[PDB]
DNA sequence: TGCCTGGAGACTAGGGAGTAATCCCCTTGGCGGTTAAAACGC
DNA sequence: CGTTTTAACCGCCAAGGGGATTACTCCCTAGTCTCCAGGCA
């Protein structure tokens, strides 16, 4: 087997635009994207849990990371649908 | 330019027997294609070889003949590797049983 | 080698002047007549009424509640405001209650048909996605129990420093928005 | 019962908590950090696709290709901004003639 | 039928902005690849994809590049890119 | 000569003057100094240089000879230079 | 409350600082743009240091956080922590 | 008066031979504190904070005026215009 | 207690010139500088463990850490350092 | 018995260790490679600190301050390219008189 | 100079790394033919 | 812009060499406990 973001990606698509479709070299382009945004992610959470002397990786770290990396509007947007998310995984 | 003016010239088909290469006959696909055959012979068989080779590729989407001929000075390499290749191009006897022999 | 940027309402549901006499006296007026504008006016008024004419307030007969968020720009001094605004309801006309707003503040007249404008633009687009899934939840700005510290959502200020960067904003906004309908 | 559903998302939530785990990020990783890792990718994804799609509805193409992708990342100025280091295979440049050379 | 200088340049310009095509050759360029990598280790194989990503990060680099030096030498009052351009922009780069 | 054709042109110059003609178009440079062609030779050849020298030490890292894409990819990524397309 | 502070960096300030770089001669409408990159810096790098204060849960800024910001948009202060 | 360029080259000799501080603390601190008053309020900044931030200016503007600089010789002037720091600034990639 | 390469740095200072002094600001620069250095190091031997899907940084990963972040010369000296270093260490 | 002492080395090869247990770095660490940065630090160091006694002795005097480390890291080309991101307190990087501008 | 905790030594083991065995697919080197692209000149 | 040249691109031929695999071994480092002197106040 081989792991990759493609599928997820095509049905994101599927359901932000049904008609159009994606080709391979895109939907590859993607998934790098995809890749690189998670390991920034990652390492902004993990040098700041290292910094506070912490060792547990929450949401506020996350949320610290997304609000260090994406600049402006991407933020904000992105960590309301974030708390919107965590809140809906405290609902079930 | 002379490729284009010949075949302006016999776009309808006023001709007998047309001899091309290899060359012209993956080139030239585009044109060629739209006239039916019933019988081609291509000289220097040992080229063909590969079944899923470009040029049997492009025979077989090309056009299609009922009858084939190969020529050719020597047989298939020694070791035979693509004999099956040349008998799916004669006759179709061993091409949906080529791969128990 | 000048551009002319403006908006109007046009309530085509009388005949008595054609979008081609409108153009005819509209650069009549501003001394730049040209056929090639004439026929531009008629080219792009028109397309906007086609695709607006299949949306009317009519026929709504639901009790509808919206947080109508809008921004107003005349080049001098624009402003933005949010209030709570009821659909089906005629006694106040979108006119009257720009009037309301250029009496209680210092503004000048032409502040009206800028107001107005842009606010029923926003009701054609409450209205456009009343054709689909527009259920209307309950979403207030501001209570006490049942449906305040500070007024800071309630803003009817006026700037004249530019935030000339909505258009992208709202759009990015806009965007995301419809996705959270789905679910 | 995976966990995206519970959580509303589309993105594997429990791939991405699998890759914060064996990542050596740190030595714990909490229950929400993946969801909310989650919600940031899909939402950024969302909008790249949006914009791909928009831009390949421009140029009435109903397939998106690095071409479109290039210019809806660099049609908004903030993916520009965030993605102003990465370059992309197949993107070209987009079209931009200076004005003393018109 | 000839043409004045610099319309044949500003439609070559538009033609190659909206396309993508590569427009450097592959063979050259991979053998310039294997050379230059001799000298670092001898008797190394190379695969088509990373030739091709090769390719890719140095026409990226060159036009970039070649965007900066043009900025350069407009900033100059002059239309022509010179070698003290392309100095320049790599010395403000840092990538010198 | 008809004994030997005797070419001996070098492979820096698998890189023409209409490639390098048309890299500078697609940058928006209207007219090119005849001075260019080197200077650029030159960057590039130094860029080469740098990202193959990361990518051979990647790939001898590994213990492996065949330089794959994702050691090139890597190289890249450790100068600041994201590449995408390509994993 | 402060407002209205970016005055206080003077014209002999800029001055000084363009004999550093080796500037022989200023306009007069460098002072505006140097201010102006100057604030936008400023800005960048404290809005960084105020994120990294909120995530540790502090209310007084530290030098170890400006190294940190420092890092972040890419630079390393030695003298001072980091 | 002396010919203008002396007294030029004069505070280049001394200015790049020091090694002192441009910047008045109070100025710098001010605005560093007006700035940070609009991410959060009543907040609070250590001396050591203020002294890293006043030398990473020092150090970025240094840089950009001698990247002005250059690229004011490049176009055949000894004197720097508004446009020179913005080509700087557009080349370096954060304009 | 609070760790710091002071005294080391002072000791490598007393193996090249013991009339030379240092200032505590200029311990600080080194003791700062050897931080920065050895996490750079560290990362880089840490991705590169991570591309080759191994889970034990060795004395290569580090020696191609070296090679890869000090540049010419320098990397020549350090890993001509390091492999002498290594040899006194199994020796003993 | 300490290690740096049978390796030869002044830094102490089990801070490093710790260090690189703690750092959350990878899963397992080896034992020669502590010792190896260890000597490269060590090395890196002495260089450093060799330019700057050389710089202060150019300059007569009995100290090592910020304004020698700054020239002896300017001075030469490979730590200028190795810290040419770095910026270090006490500024100022080279007196240099332009051709030019006379 | 005095004090102590991080560092070091001895014992245990298991899992990641080293090494052998297996094989096919991607690569390398070369040639034919065509022609759009490269070179030289005004 | 022209005219002359020629090397790049698609197509074929052959081979062998690392890059994949799987199976077995093995010893290095992760612990755990017990001292202790180099590092800190």
């Amino acid at each position: 087997r081989k792991e990759s973001y493609a599928i997820y990606v095509y049905k994101v698509l599927k359901q932000v635009h049904p008609d159009t479709g994606i080709s391979s070299k895109a939907m590859s382009i993607m998934n790098s994207f995809v890749n690189d945004v998670f390991e920034r992610i990652a390492g902004e959470a993990s040098r700041l849990a290292h910094y506070n002397k912490r060792s547990t990786i929450t949401s506020r770290e996350i949320q610290t990371a997304v609000r260090l990396l994406l600049p402006g509007e991407l933020a904000k947007h992105a960590v309301s649908e974030g708390t919107k998310a965590v809140t809906k995984y405290t609902s079930a | 330019n002379q490729r284009h003016s010949l075949q302006h010239q016999i776009r309808v088909g006023n001709f007998d027997v047309l001899l091309t290469t290899y060359e012209y006959i993956i080139k030239d696909k585009s044109l060629l294609s739209k006239h039916d055959w019933a019988h081609m012979i291509i000289d220097e068989g040992h080229r063909m070889k590969n079944a899923q080779s470009k040029l049997s590729f492009t025979i077989s989407h090309y056009y299609r003949t009922r009858n084939r001929l190969i020529l050719t000075g020597t047989p298939l390499q020694n070791n035979l590797p693509e004999l099956w290749a040349l008998l799916n191009f004669v006759l179709p006897k061993i091409f949906n049983s080529a791969k128990t022999f | 080698g000048h551009t002319i940027k403006d908006q109007f309402l046009w309530n085509y549901n009388d005949d008595s002047i054609s979008p081609e006499e409108f153009a005819s006296i509209y650069c009549k007026d501003l001394d730049m007549t040209s056929a090639t504008l004439q026929t531009q006016i008629a080219n792009i008024i028109k397309e906007q009424l086609k695709d607006l004419e299949n949306i009317a307030a009519t026929e709504i007969m639901s009790d509808l509640h919206v947080i109508i968020n809008l921004t107003c720009n005349l080049q001098d001094r624009f402003f933005e405001d949010n209030f709570q605004w009821n659909l089906n309801d005629k006694s106040l006309t979108p006119e009257r209650f720009a009037t309301s707003i250029v009496q209680d503040l210092g503004l000048t007249r032409e502040f009206i048909p800028l107001i107005s404008q842009s606010l029923h633009e926003t009701i054609l687009k409450i209205k456009k996605d009343w054709v689909d899934g527009h259920l209307i939840q309950d979403h207030v700005p501001n209570d006490a129990a049942f449906g305040g510290s500070n007024w800071c959502p309630r803003v009817e200020i006026l700037t004249k420093e530019e935030i000339q960067k909505r258009e992208i904003e709202k759009e990015r906004n806009l965007r995301r928005l419809k996705r959270e309908t789905d679910r | 019962k995976t966990r995206s559903s519970r959580a509303g998302l589309q993105f594997p939530v429990g791939r991405v908590h699998r890759l914060l785990r064996k990542g050596n990020y740190a030595e714990r990783v909490g229950a929400g950090a993946p969801v909310y890792l989650a919600a940031v990718l899909e939402y950024l994804t969302a909008e790249i696709l949006e914009l791909a799609g928009n831009a390949a509805r421009d140029n009435k193409k109903t397939r998106i290709i690095p071409r479109h992708l290039q210019l809806a990342v660099r049609n908004d100025e903030e993916l520009n901004k965030l993605l102003g280091r990465v370059t992309i295979a197949q993107g070209g440049v987009l079209p931009n003639i200076q004005s003393v050379l018109l | 039928h000839r043409y004045r200088p610099g319309t044949v340049a500003l439609r070559e310009i538009r033609r190659y902005q909206k396309s993508t095509e590569l427009l450097i050759r592959k063979l050259p360029f991979q053998r310039l690849v294997r050379e230059i990598a001799q000298d670092f280790k001898t008797d190394l194989r190379f695969q088509s994809s990373a030739v091709m990503a090769l390719q890719e990060a140095s026409e990226a680099y060159l036009v970039a590049l070649f965007e900066d030096t043009n900025l350069c030498a407009i900033h100059a009052k002059r239309v022509t890119i010179m070698p003290k351009d392309i100095q320049l922009a790599r010395r403000i780069r840092g990538e010198r | 000569a008809k004994r030997h054709r005797k070419v001996l042109r070098d492979n820096i110059q698998g890189i023409t003057k209409p490639a390098i003609r048309r890299l500078a178009r697609r940058g928006g440079v209207k007219r090119i100094s005849g001075l260019i062609y080197e200077e650029t030779r030159g960057v590039l050849k130094v860029f080469l240089e740098n990202v193959i020298r990361d990518a051979v030490t990647y790939t001898e890292h590994a213990k492996r000879k065949t330089v794959t894409a994702m050691d090139v990819v890597y190289a890249l990524k450790r100068q600041g230079r994201t590449l995408y397309g390509f994993g």
